[PDB]
């Protein structure tokens, strides 16, 4: 059994081996807008008295 | 023991038992001896800003 314990832990260290695969990702981003943008402005003639 | 009830429960399940025991342990064996996959996906998008129209 010294033979099996020996074999178990060479095997124990040769195997080991793992592997794994998945997608994921991760981001966040805040934007604060508290406006309508202007700067429209269409064409227009106008005139005060 | 389990392989004792195993032999007992295929011998009462008779032939077909076992066959199809055989075949899942196959799967199995199979499963190990390759273990991966993966999954395809079509793409995603990134953010990006909206301008309204006036």
């Amino acid at each position: 059994l010294r033979k099996i314990r020996a074999a178990q832990n060479i095997s124990k260290t040769i195997a080991t081996s793992q592997n794994r695969i998945y997608l994921t990702a991760d981001n966040l981003v805040l934007n604060l807008q508290d406006e309508s943008f202007t700067r429209g402005s269409d064409s227009l003639i106008k005139g005060k008295k | 023991k389990a392989a004792e009830l195993i032999a007992n429960s295929l011998a009462t399940a008779g032939d077909g038992l076992i066959e199809l025991r055989k075949l899942e342990a196959a799967e199995d064996i199979a499963y190990q001896l390759s273990r991966s996959r993966n999954i395809t996906y079509l793409p995603a998008g990134q953010s990006v800003l909206l301008q309204l129209p006036q």
